């Protein structure tokens, strides 16, 4: 009757999307195969993240379709990277008193943001826009992730003087000798 | 109404169901018209006999040389044509009255009574046999007098002459004939007669002349149909139509601009005449918004004249227009398809559900082709299956099918280089006998069966596989990740419990390393959990020889990879899943070998055979306590290896088998054999003896090459040796007596890998696709369901190859060691995998129960999609494994132990009775 | 006077498609309109018409800024909220989506009784188990209390441990739930600690393994 | 025009100083004045000038009604918010004590395994623990499943409570965790629950009890 949902813990190991918002527009942190992170207004398959903490309170954000790792340069601009560089690509997580997550780098001090004015996490003092996150759990089915799915438009004998359009003749590749 | 057919490419973009419309069978309606067709210039011959006037095909082919003067000589041979009609069992014969034969000088003049009595004798023979005639008045053989005197169909004064001539025909033959076609293919008459010059008069005027000629063709057809409707349909009660040929067209990419360009293509080609005749009397507005000065205008009296002026839709869908004479400007940068089912749905939608008489249909073969036409037969099978799908699955009102060209003849711009006949005609002969082709026997048996009834060899069987049947899955690329998950950190730490639970390292203090178990390997237990979800009894995987011995020899045995393999095996035995292990597989970077062994000839080297024997001895020493079922070679590519490579691969198999049999069988009590790939090879024509000989040759070159030394007589098969001797190919090596007794018995079971069947044909259809080595045209039935990678699911070939292996090598234990298909998209290809696995396991059940082979296992191909992508029974996405629907259906097959039926208490096995396992010895 | 159909005064303020807030927050949905006459405002939660008795606490529906103000947002408030503003010359609508995400800023709560004390035979198989309930992403460690150097206790009063298992950026969340001990010796006997921790704090549950025979 | 101190414009709307406000609400402190001429408004966080990045979330100043608005108020927002309005003739001060009372942004978290499935050995001193995590102290009800209606839920979620031990502010919150239970033989052996609930939701944990 009550308690209709899944506990309050066991669900930290699944794919989430890092929602963030300021009061004109709302995004999800999206890691592309380009390595360029941006905001998608809906749960995209490039915004599905797998957050794994390597220390107690220090999370690592990857992004499962991009196969990247959310890292941050020396000036705050986050990006994706295929290789885990454990000194800049690992973020200390905190929860604020309003219930939002913030993720700051331990050395560069800059908050993970989707806005321009990338500032540093001073505790209790107004984080920059698109930097207070919220872990929305995944609603995309798994089949929408593996989508190269190329229907091979081969078009055998592209000229329209074809003797075999329906492809009856179907030769197998062999090895012929040379005595 | 024009525009109702633009929903066709949306109607067929959704994928059909494999279990519903993949072995779609059924019979045609009763009263379906099974017809065979002919023209006049194509078949009759006698171009001047009995005073026949000159046609415009006796001027195009006499120097406008492969002329149609004596084409099939059917003007004199009425009897053998009608005998071919009788032995074909056909219901209707479409033939064509020629204009110049019965009216040489004109309607202003007396008719030629000898040509008229030829058509009368043909019709009375058709009445003796009980076949009904379908008669084309005009099948492109316009007389030369009208072309000379008026300019042909460029003049509107021939519509009177075509009204007079047809009146003659309606007076003479209308009491017998109840189906008339005025003009066959007015597209190509108008467009390659007077706008391209490729056809009958060869004018090469302009497209303006082509549209004016089509204008006059529509007017002449309307005049003839109104003559029939006024003065002949009361007394005779026949039907008059016009035979419109259409292509079918498909979008370059599925945007609505491409779809309206496809509808514009079909309006320019087929709607050109089918919108006047069937809809409103006037051209499509797609052509009236395009060339309204070139396209002539209809008077509205001529819009009520040419409206409703056909009693049925007469469709021609063959090689005349489709892919040959279709104007590429009328394709509108789209892709033409030979899809008759989508075209028939387009006729049903666009022209207000007509009764479609497919009045010419087929494909062709080459002119060098005798009575063995498998390509024509499978195009005819696909086309008749597409009309049956249009009748059944689409509600299209197809009332008849006409297989085109009863006999071989002229082919109008392709001379005699092309054969569309059902009956083979030797054009150099004098008797010109009609010898039945493969397509004639197919079409006769299809008219007799009235379509595709359900065969008794394709209906599912109820029954169970025996106890200790090996229900397995394979993974040829196991994930070898030797990263230990626990007990790797050996430093000693200080745990400040209270003010902390930070961990401070006591520097310098390192404890002892624990003995490594295989709960330490983190990559092992997810795979085994997915295997326990599958309910499989056996799991098959291969070892990487280049990882055990990365230097070829025993000097640098990587015991970490070997411990990973041993603990994969032992943690499979722990959960009651028997591991089957392949020593070598070619599915690898360099032939499955170490890089030192791969760089030294690599199977031509006999040291590779000795090194495989030593590597197999190491594998039986290490992993052999847990693996009790070994595969020596895992499906070698017999189509891509040299005869010396296969010779030393057989020697390597025999050396590893003798190592196991002498040194390791009594200690471990396991079995070892080779896995060979056994795809079935079926003759393309089921009653051709030459195709049976070719099928046995491809079977002995494919399967029997490596199976006959091991499972047979110890030598290479005599079909193989005899085929290579007669072609001066002495590259197949000979076994010495010691080698022959070494390899002759090196098996404990037969492990076969079966995926598809291939049809084979002895005839050289085209030499580019032809295999000159084995003298075989490999081909496929295109009514078979296919995968996205175009491999045919055809389940009875599993039963057929199991029966062939029992016939060739005896009643051995047989493991179907791999069987599966691939996927391409969201979820519709796993409906194909469910259909595949259901019907192939049912045909294995048929081969076990009905045919009595000793089948001991079925192994589904590809455990997951991470390792073998798109083949797997587990979808691998976002770094998770999700079970596909084929996983659940295969698990239901495993748990039921087959297909048990309505009553099931079927165990009956304590202390197992069947003998294909390790018994009391 | 003029029969002005209603329009959005500012569609710049209306392009936030999804409002995902923590629970017990306040959410204002605004859809500012104009027109002659003043077109009345209506809200529909999940298609059905949203009235202030469908929700505990209700809402302010103040029309001077055309906004609904739901105070103390509960997870039984998720779904679509459609602003339909209507008058006799026309009507328009705009659908917001409200997700509610419950937030537990606590230490990782371990399941009670896991891991449990185990006495076992020699050379058997022992699986210690801990379930960790953390709303942030936790780090789980499996430690064994080492007593190798002297006694159990280090230089200060902090016990010696050895990290048997640790969670990384390649470790699945199910992998750390269980520590497996195959063929247990007498040296594999003592205190085994599942220590979980996030940014809020660290918790731990200890168990004891003793070997019979 | 006239050198007079700027006066307040609220007779009985500027006398609520102690603001007992729940967490994640919106506070609005207004100090409405009418300067002679246009005065100087400033807001202070108990001594320092309150610049908008001193609050997680910021704050909105409304010069039209001289009101500071702090939405989604946090527990750290307690203090003395000071409104000072100056002009050239003196200045006027006012204080506002904001005391944010806090509440959990979740249901009551019940620790799993509390309570657990028992094997009650024929009338023991059985005890049923339930650890509850909530910042407002929740309502606790147990719902001993009794053998009415047959099924566990029939016509919409039967009220199976008969327990006098309820939640209470006066009594101590530590030992309402455990369920002191007596007379445990085969007359009551079924499904137990631990309903703890607050302003956000209700949470239940189920355990079985079996007397041999
Ligand atoms: O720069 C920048 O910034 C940027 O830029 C850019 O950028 C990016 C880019 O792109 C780049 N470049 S490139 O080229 O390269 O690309 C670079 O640059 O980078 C960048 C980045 O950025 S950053 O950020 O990083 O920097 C961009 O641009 S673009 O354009 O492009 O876009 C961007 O980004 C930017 O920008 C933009 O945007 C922004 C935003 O965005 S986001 O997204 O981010 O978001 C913006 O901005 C912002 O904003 C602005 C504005 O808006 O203005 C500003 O602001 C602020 O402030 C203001 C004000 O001011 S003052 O000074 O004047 O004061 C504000 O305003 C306001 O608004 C509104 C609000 O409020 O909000 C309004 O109000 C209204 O409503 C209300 C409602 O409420 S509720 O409730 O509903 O909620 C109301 O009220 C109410 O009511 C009342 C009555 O009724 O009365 C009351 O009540 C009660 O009581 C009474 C009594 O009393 S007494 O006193 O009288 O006694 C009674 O009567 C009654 O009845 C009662 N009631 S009951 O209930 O009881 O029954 C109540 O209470 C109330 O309530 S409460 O709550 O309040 O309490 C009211 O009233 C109304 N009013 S009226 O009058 O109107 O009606 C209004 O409208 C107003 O107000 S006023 O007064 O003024 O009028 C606002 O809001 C604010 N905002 S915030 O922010 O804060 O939020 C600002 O500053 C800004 O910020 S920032 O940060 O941004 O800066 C814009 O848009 C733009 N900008 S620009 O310039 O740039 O362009
Ligand atoms: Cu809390
Ligand atoms: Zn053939």
């Amino acid at each position: 009757y009550p308690n209709a949902s899944p506990l309050l813990g066991s669900s930290w190991g699944g794919l989430i999307h890092l929602y963030t918002a300021t009061a004109r527009n709302s995004y999800h942190l999206q890691i592309h195969k380009n390595g360029h992170v941006d905001g998608a207004p809906h749960q995209t398959i490039y915004s599905a993240l797998m957050i794994r903490s390597e220390d107690a309170g220090f999370v690592v954000i990857t992004g499962v379709m991009s196969r990247r790792y959310l890292c941050m340069d020396f000036r705050g601009n986050i990006f994706g990277s295929h290789y885990f560089d454990p000194e800049n690509c690992r973020f200390q997580h905190q929860t604020l008193e309003n219930g939002y997550d913030v993720y700051h780098s331990p050395q560069y001090h800059f908050l993970v943001s989707l806005g321009r004015a990338k500032r540093a996490f001073l505790p209790g003092m107004n984080p920059p826009p698109y930097s207070q996150f919220l872990s929305r759990r995944n609603e995309i089915p798994l089949i929408h992730f593996n989508t190269p799915i190329p229907r091979q438009h081969t078009q055998s004998a592209e000229d329209d003087s074809e003797r075999d359009p329906l492809n009856v003749l179907k030769p197998r590749a062999r090895m012929t000798p040379a005595p | 109404e024009p525009g109702d057919g633009a929903q066709t490419w949306a109607r067929f973009s959704r994928p059909p169901a494999p279990e519903a419309a993949g072995l779609f069978q059924g019979t045609f309606p009763d009263g379906f018209l099974w017809a065979v067709g002919s023209a006049a210039y194509q078949t009759e011959g006698g171009w001047q006999q009995h005073g026949k006037g000159a046609s415009i095909w006796d001027t195009f082919t006499h120097h406008p040389p492969a002329t149609g003067d004596v084409a099939s000589d059917s003007y004199n041979n009425v009897f053998r044509d009608t005998e071919a009609l009788r032995e074909l069992g056909v219901t209707h014969y479409r033939f064509s009255i020629s204009w110049a034969r019965v009216l040489p000088n004109g309607s202003a003049g007396v008719p030629n009574r000898e040509g008229l009595r030829y058509y009368r004798r043909l019709l009375e023979r058709l009445r003796e046999l009980g076949v009904q005639p379908v008669v084309t008045l005009y099948h492109w053989d316009l007389p030369q007098r009208l072309q000379d005197a008026y300019g042909g169909w460029a003049n509107r004064a021939l519509a009177d002459h075509f009204r007079d001539y047809a009146e003659l025909c309606f007076r003479h033959f209308g009491g017998q004939v109840k189906y008339w076609i005025t003009i066959d293919n007015p597209y190509v008459v108008a467009w390659h007669g007077y706008a391209t010059g490729r056809l009958a008069p060869g004018i090469r005027g302009s497209p303006r002349l082509g549209y004016l000629v089509a204008h006059n063709l529509l007017l002449a057809h309307a005049k003839v149909w109104h003559l029939y409707n006024t003065s002949f349909r009361p007394t005779q009660g026949g039907q008059v139509s016009i035979a419109l040929s259409s292509h079918w067209i498909n979008p370059r990419r599925m945007t609505d601009h491409s779809i309206k360009e496809c509808q514009k293509s079909l309006d320019f080609v087929l709607g050109w005449f089918a919108k006047p005749v069937f809809i409103d009397g006037d051209y499509p507005e797609s052509m009236k918004n395009n060339l309204s000065s070139i396209l002539p205008d209809f008077t509205e009296s001529e819009k009520k004249f040419i409206k409703g002026t056909a009693d049925f839709f007469a469709l021609c869908f063959g090689p005349t227009l489709s892919f040959q004479l279709l104007d590429p400007h009328m394709k509108f940068r789209q892709l033409e398809s030979p899809n008759l089912r989508q075209l028939l749905s387009w006729i049903d939608l666009e022209f207000n559900h007509p009764q479609i008489f497919i009045v010419e249909n087929g494909w062709f073969v080459s002119g060098t082709t005798k009575r063995d036409d498998a390509k024509y037969m499978y195009y005819l099978k696909k086309f008749i299956m597409e009309t049956l799908k249009a009748i059944k699955l689409d509600g299209v009102d197809v009332i008849g099918y006409t297989a085109w060209s009863l006999m071989d003849g002229f082919e109008w711009h392709r001379g005699y280089s092309i054969r569309r006949g059902l009956f083979y005609v030797d054009f150099l002969s004098q008797d010109k006998m009609l010898l039945p082709k493969s397509s004639a026997l197919f079409y006769q048996k299809l008219i007799e069966k009235n379509g595709f009834p359900p065969l008794p060899e394709n209906q599912p069987l109820e029954g169970t596989f025996p106890c200790d049947f090996a229900w397995g899955v394979v993974d040829n690329y196991i994930q070898v990740d030797t990263t230990l998950s626990q007990f790797t950190d050996l430093n000693v730490y200080l745990w400040d419990v209270h003010h902390s639970k930070r961990l401070i390292k006591v520097d310098g203090v390192v404890t002892k390393k624990r003995k490594s178990y295989c709960v330490d390997f983190a990559a092992i237990q997810p795979q085994i959990a997915l295997l326990q979800e599958m309910h499989v009894t056996h799991f098959r995987f291969s070892l990487d020889w280049a990882l055990i011995l990365p230097l070829g020899n025993q000097s640098q045995v990587n015991h970490t990879i070997l411990q990973y393999y041993r603990c994969m095996a032992s943690e499979l035995v722990r959960v009651n899943i028997t591991p089957v292990v392949a020593l070598w597989q070619p599915m690898a970077p360099n032939q499955g070998l170490p890089r030192l062994l791969a760089r030294q000839g690599a199977w031509e080297n006999p040291y590779t055979a000795l090194a495989f024997a030593e590597y197999a001895r190491l594998c039986f020493q290490e992993l052999g306590h847990h693996v009790k079922l070994w595969i020596t070679m895992n499906e070698p590519y017999t189509r891509n290896m040299t005869y010396s490579a296969g010779h030393n691969l057989l020697k390597a198999h025999a050396l590893a088998w003798h190592v196991y049999n002498e040194k390791f069988r009594h200690a471990q009590n396991g079995k070892i054999s080779i896995a060979l790939q056994a795809d079935w090879i079926e003759p393309a024509c089921p009653f051709s003896q030459k195709d049976k000989e070719v099928a046995e040759r491809v079977l002995e070159f494919d399967i029997g090459w490596l199976a006959e030394p091991i499972f047979g007589s110890g030598d290479y098969p005599w079909v193989m040796r005899d085929w290579l001797n007669q072609r001066n190919n002495f590259l197949l090596p000979y076994f010495t007596e010691d080698e022959k007794k070494l390899i002759q018995g090196t098996f404990d079971f037969l492990a076969l890998s079966h995926y598809t069947t291939i049809l084979v044909d002895s005839e050289k259809e085209d030499p580019i696709k032809y295999n000159d080595y084995l003298e075989v045209q490999e081909m496929t039935d295109i009514t078979w369901l296919n995968s996205p990678s175009q491999v045919a699911v055809v389940p009875w070939g599993l039963r057929k190859v199991l029966n062939w292996l029992k016939f060739k090598y005896g009643d051995l234990p047989m493991y179907i060691i791999s069987n599966g298909i691939d996927d391409g998209l969201h979820a519709e290809d796993d409906q194909l995998r469910v259909y595949y696995m259901q019907n192939y396991i049912n045909e294995a059940l048929k081969a076990h129960i009905l045919d009595g082979i000793n089948l001991c296992g079925y192994f589904a191909y590809s455990f997951n999609d991470r390792t073998a992508p798109r083949f797997g029974l587990y979808r691998y996405a976002a770094d998770q494994f999700e079970p596909k629907a084929s996983m659940k259906h295969y698990r239901k097959i495993i748990d039921s132990n087959g297909f048990p039926g309505p009553e099931t208490l079927e165990r009956f096995c304590p202390e197992e009775f069947t003998v294909c396992t390790e018994c009391s010895f | 006077r003029m029969p002005v159909a209603p329009y959005w005064t500012s569609p710049e303020k209306m392009e936030k498609k999804l409002h995902a807030v923590p629970a017990a927050k306040t959410v204002k949905f605004k859809c500012p309109s104009s027109g002659t006459p003043n077109p009345t405002l209506r809200w529909l939660k999940n298609g059905k018409e949203f009235k202030p008795d469908h929700r505990i606490g209700g809402y302010k529906v103040r029309y001077a800024t055309w906004s609904i103000i739901m105070d103390s947002v509960v997870p039984s408030d998720k779904g679509n909220y459609t602003c339909i503003v209507e008058n006799e010359y026309g009507s328009i609508n705009h659908t917001y989506q409200l997700d509610v995400v419950e937030r537990s800023p606590h230490r990782p709560i371990l399941q009670a009784g896991l891991p449990a004390n185990k006495t076992v035979a020699l050379g058997s198989n022992v699986e210690f188990m801990c379930k960790v309930y953390s709303d942030p992403q936790p780090h789980i460690q499996w430690l064994k209390h080492i007593e190798v150097n002297g006694s159990k206790i280090g230089p200060d009063n902090l016990p010696y441990v050895q990290i048997l298992k640790t969670a990384g950026v390649n470790t699945t969340d199910k992998e750390m739930e269980v520590l497996h001990l195959r063929n247990v010796s007498f040296e594999d006997a003592g205190e085994y600690t599942c220590l979980a921790g996030n940014s809020i704090g660290l918790s731990h549950h200890s168990a004891w393994l003793t070997v019979l025979e």
